[PDB]
């Protein structure tokens, strides 16, 4: 009847504010402590956790992400870890997405992957390298399993392209990228009702401010993750201030 | 065509090879080229200045030669080298550059931007950017700037740009990422001029039908020269482009055997290869569903040769699509097997092949001690060996 | 035959340029080749077999290219280029070669010795003999071996001695005298590859012979492409093979002018430069009565240039011959006009010419400005620049 | 009429031995020390003088030849200085040919340089890169001047060629090269009467006399240039045994 994730969205736009979705990778700086910091980011106040599978060739993640999932990996981090950190988060009480690029899903089985996903109480999937065009195993998983499907707009997107995007997205659409944030947004609210979460580097309190006079979601990942290799206390302080931020 | 993909850019239905692995953020710029290609591909001024280009300035045809001398190390079979190595620059990238360079400049792009790893594609894109007077950029991994300097500095004095790669293993998949992310960044002005037969629609096909040239004057010349189609067709195998090119014509011709020889490093038991058929697994990695080696979660596992242009953990769909339809098999040559081959091809013939070449050759030399006496072997000559002279004199102690 | 010298090998009168300045030892097999050559230019089957490789092995004919983004610095002059930098090998030697080679083993000779300079001749001869199962020996100037490094291991992976000459200048004329004084001792078994338009006769005219076909391409291709004879038709004169081959085709053309560019080094006025027919004198060197650099007393002026492959101080004497004729002019061009024209069609159009080469497009270039608009100008490039590299990217401050 | 050294060749057959021939390259190791140790040989018992005049490209030389004249080359030695050097064996009593390759003959002027070397008493030329083919020049200034003519034949000379080099030559023929140099020699005499001189690297007095047997001349060079380089009483020495050498009874 509705997505898995509509629900927080609502609660939010009920208490006049956008929900601050936070990503860390799994694995960073190692597994116990990756987990640790994903309960951290719960109780700190994030309505949503994005939880990264690390990927050896990661082609959309900037060098603080990509420098920390390249050190996860020589720490030997598995998929399978990102799946005991969704239930950690779900059991918590945090409400959980997956981001991965496409071929560790494949590789583990696209209905697998989804059933495990589901039964580890995580709520939909994020996938930067998955455009529609190529997800009909995935629509499918997705339908079977109650899993919400974000899939990512940009900028450069055509206006046929993102509406075929949006149309395909269920829970929310992750637009990604100086007017440019919020005239991407805007051209999503033309054509759909459905939330939009705002990606934007975004380090600090008026920043999360800022995006949240437009955007349903805030997505903070870089800071969040520049905040944790400097310390875990460091990291409940910074998303305090992001979760200001939204209610302003 | 009977052989091309749909629209999506799969091949085989529902095995799904190829189509578009890639990012929103970079659909718009791969439709452009994509319809730009379809436009361009029967564009009789496109044509008539590619055709000019290929003839004047490359150097085309290429000739078919019988290396007479190897016979007697292989069987008897009568190896015949398709020089590929005599064109501008001095291989085959050539003849996929100069078609996307030309298309780059049909679609007011006004900066290329390319990957390289034996340096020949960046020579080569380099070369086409002189010519036309488009901003060049080429991208290689900081162990093939050292192994393969010669062509780093015909690149600078080319007015290329050259920015060493230095993450992952610092190969050729790894240049490959650095400039896909400056597509992604730079995409309303830059042209992607990439230089094998891997990646999303339209590349694969793309990359195919510009170098389908060498298999259309090879199956002539074959004909020509011995009376009949050959017995086998063999190249190397990196990403594809070569091995695809010189393949394509005689796919229908159902007694032509096709063999690609992919690097097989200290060995495929060692894990330190670059054996992407014989050791990988069907997966997505750099914008295609094809095979790639990949461990037990799908990381992408770094490959390993002594020749840097066949150094790729990934290969083609099209390549994948073949294999698994069981029109192409794919073998593995070691770097002791594919050096002793150049040595051979030096004292016997005179030529000095690319070490990726030389993978082929020694392919076809133990081919011929299959087939036997009088079989007829068309062997794609990919590459002229000046960038790995250092190396093979290092490896023969001629210092 | 209309412009061949007499039965002794000279031109313009029986005791004009040319002839056989050499010792009675060496006599014997002078004799052997000139009967082995004058029965051998006039059978059909002799000529197809170097036709035959010429076609397949070497890849004829090369192109020929109008440079048309160097027209601007030619006083919009329109420059075709005829592309002897696409043979195998990278340059004009393999034509003489392949020729010399095919009637060393016509001879029954087992040995094949050779000079060079750029080591270009010497790559082409080693790669002869690897061909045909030959005995290679290559001599070389030891300035020359570290300068053109690169075709030193070439050579060596060919399976060529090298031997590095230390005597004189260590350069060009020196690797001659060498070779030279091996011939004398090992006349029964060895042949003289010998790599240029000099020499004593038999070698000027049967160089020639093998390079004429530079100048017959070149004449047909640009009727063709420009719908008439050329304006003028240049190139580089070391000893003179690639110019007296291109130029023999036009020297009945009277409308075509004719000019041969010589290395002027630092300058002509320095005394460190190789300008043979601007600085020197008639006078008998390395078997032939021409023009060489020389002091009051007859002793050889040791040649300079940045260009190995120029840094002689003779030249042939059918360039004596024309030069006294009328019919050719000779000309001086220096390191830094050369430099600045190498860097020009690298730059300009993509192409990376042999150093030597770039003394012809930087002659090119000045005729170009003094013909002008619209002329007509087909310019020798005798060779590619991958041996030159290293000192072009050290001139240019890139690395 | 009769060749210049007609009557040194003469002399020695009626005491029954070989010319002593004695090469020297003018400027080594300086030019007034090359003067001291030519009229040395004289002095020593050299029949006739080889006077080398150093060239810039000496393919015919050999090694200790070859270092020699790049030396006297280093010193600035001139083509003038080699006429000095036969003025000044002249002088002496002796008797001095100049060996020479031919572009420093053409630079000076073939009938000038005839004429000057025949002015200074100068009984002929050794020719090593001129054959009889291109010699049209020198055989006219060497009839004009009245010089001696001696070309070089090889074991590998044809029998065309030889009995052209022969006919050719005046004063004698110069034998350059084991057996092949009595069967050289053998050939000449087959065809004419001129004296044979034979050049062979001898360095001892056994050497000059196995040549002496069959051979009008025994030619000698690398030896005293190696000689002189010790010092002059060395070659003093040297000379005096190869005097020997070419005597039989
Ligand atoms: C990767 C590069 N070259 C690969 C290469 C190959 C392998 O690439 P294919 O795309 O598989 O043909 C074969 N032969 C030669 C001479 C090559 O240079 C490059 O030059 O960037
Ligand atoms: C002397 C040598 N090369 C001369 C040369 C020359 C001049 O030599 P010619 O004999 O004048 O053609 C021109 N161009 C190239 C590319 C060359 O290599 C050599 O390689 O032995
Ligand atoms: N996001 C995402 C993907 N993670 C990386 C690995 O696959 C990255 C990627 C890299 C390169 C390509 C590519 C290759 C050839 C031509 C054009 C291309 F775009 C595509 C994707
Ligand atoms: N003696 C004598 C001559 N002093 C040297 C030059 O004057 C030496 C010489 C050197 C080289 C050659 C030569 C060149 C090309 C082909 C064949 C050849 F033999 C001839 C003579
Ligand atoms: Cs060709
Ligand atoms: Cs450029
Ligand atoms: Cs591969
Ligand atoms: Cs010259
Ligand atoms: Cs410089």
């Amino acid at each position: 009847e509705a997505s898995r994730l509509g629900p927080v969205f609502d609660s939010c736009r009920a208490n006049n504010r956008a929900a601050l979705i936070g990503y860390l990778p799994t694995g960073y700086p190692d597994v116990p402590a990756s987990v640790a910091a994903m309960t951290a980011l719960v109780e700190s106040g994030c309505d949503i956790i994005e939880v990264g599978v690390p990927y050896s060739d990661p082609g959309m993640d900037g060098p603080t992400i990509a420098r920390a999932t390249e050190a996860a990996l020589r720490g030997g981090v598995r998929v399978r870890d990102t799946l005991a950190a969704v239930e950690a988060i779900s059991i918590a009480g945090g409400r959980a997405v997956v981001m991965t690029y496409w071929n560790p899903v494949l590789r583990y089985g696209v209905d697998a992957f989804a059933r495990d996903l589901a039964a580890a109480g995580g709520l939909g999937l994020i996938t930067p390298d998955l455009i529609p065009d190529e997800a009909q195993q995935w629509l499918a998983a997705s339908e079977e399993h109650r899993l919400d499907r974000i899939f990512l707009v940009a900028p450069s997107s055509t206006p046929e392209r993102l509406a075929a995007t949006v149309e395909a997205s269920r829970g929310f659409v992750y637009a990604a990228s100086s007017q440019a944030a919020p005239e991407l947004v805007g051209r999503v609210k033309a054509v759909s009702d459905i939330p939009v979460g705002v990606g934007l580097g975004v380090r600090s309190r008026a920043q999360a401010a800022q995006i949240a006079q437009y955007a349903d979601g805030v997505i903070v990942g870089s800071a969040l993750v520049t905040a944790l290799t400097e310390g875990l206390p460091r990291l409940r302080a910074l998303t305090g201030e992001l979760a200001a931020g939204v209610r302003l | 065509t009977s052989h091309d993909p749909d629209s999506g850019g799969h091949f085989g239905g529902p095995s799904g090879w190829g189509g578009r692995y890639v990012p929103e953020a970079l659909m718009a710029v791969i439709e452009e080229v994509t319809a730009a290609y379809q436009k361009e591909r029967v564009s009789q001024d496109f044509l008539d200045d590619l055709d000019r280009l290929q003839a004047n300035y490359a150097g085309r045809p290429s000739p078919l030669y019988e290396a007479t001398r190897l016979s007697q190390h292989a069987g008897s079979a009568r190896i015949f080298l398709k020089r590929e190595d005599l064109n501008h620059t001095g291989s085959h990238k050539i003849n996929n550059v100069l078609g996307q360079a030309l298309l780059a400049r049909r679609m007011g792009k006004t900066r290329v931007i390319a990957e390289t790893g034996a340096g020949q594609h960046g020579v080569a894109t380099a070369t086409a950017c002189a010519l036309l007077g488009l901003d060049c950029v080429i991208y290689m991994g900081g162990i093939d700037t050292a192994r393969q300097a010669l062509n780093v500095a015909r690149m600078r004095l080319l007015g290329a740009e050259v920015v060493a790669v230095q993450t992952g293993s610092k190969t050729l998949k790894d240049a490959i990422n650095e400039a896909f992310r400056d597509w992604v960044a730079n995409a309303d002005n830059t042209y992607y001029c990439f230089g094998t037969a891997a990646g999303p629609h339209p590349f694969p096909t793309m990359v195919r039908d510009f170098q389908r040239i060498i298999g259309m004057e090879a199956r002539v010349q074959i004909q020509g020269q011995a009376g009949r189609l050959p017995d086998a067709v063999v190249a190397c195998v990196g990403g594809g482009s070569n091995a695809i090119g010189i393949f394509h014509a005689f796919l229908d011709d159902p007694g032509v055997r096709l063999v690609g020889f992919e690097a097989a490093g200290d060995g495929v038991e060692t894990g330190r290869h670059a054996a992407t058929f014989t050791a990988g697994s069907p997966g997505a990695f750099h914008g295609s569903f094809s095979y790639l080696l990949q461990d037990e979660d799908g990381q992408t596992i770094e490959s390993h040769s002594i020749s840097a242009g066949l150094d790729y953990p990934g290969v083609g769909p099209e390549h994948a699509w073949l294999k698994e339809a069981g029109r192409v098999d794919y073998r593995p040559i070691t770097d002791s097997e594919a050096m002793d081959a150049f040595g051979l091809l030096c004292r016997m013939e005179g030529i000095i092949p690319a070490i990726e070449s030389a993978h082929a050759v020694a392919g076809a030399l133990k081919l011929g001690v299959e087939l036997g006496r009088g079989a007829v072997i068309v062997v794609n000559l990919s590459g002229r060996g000046d960038k790995d002279v250092e190396t093979a004199a290092k490896w023969f102690g001629l210092l």
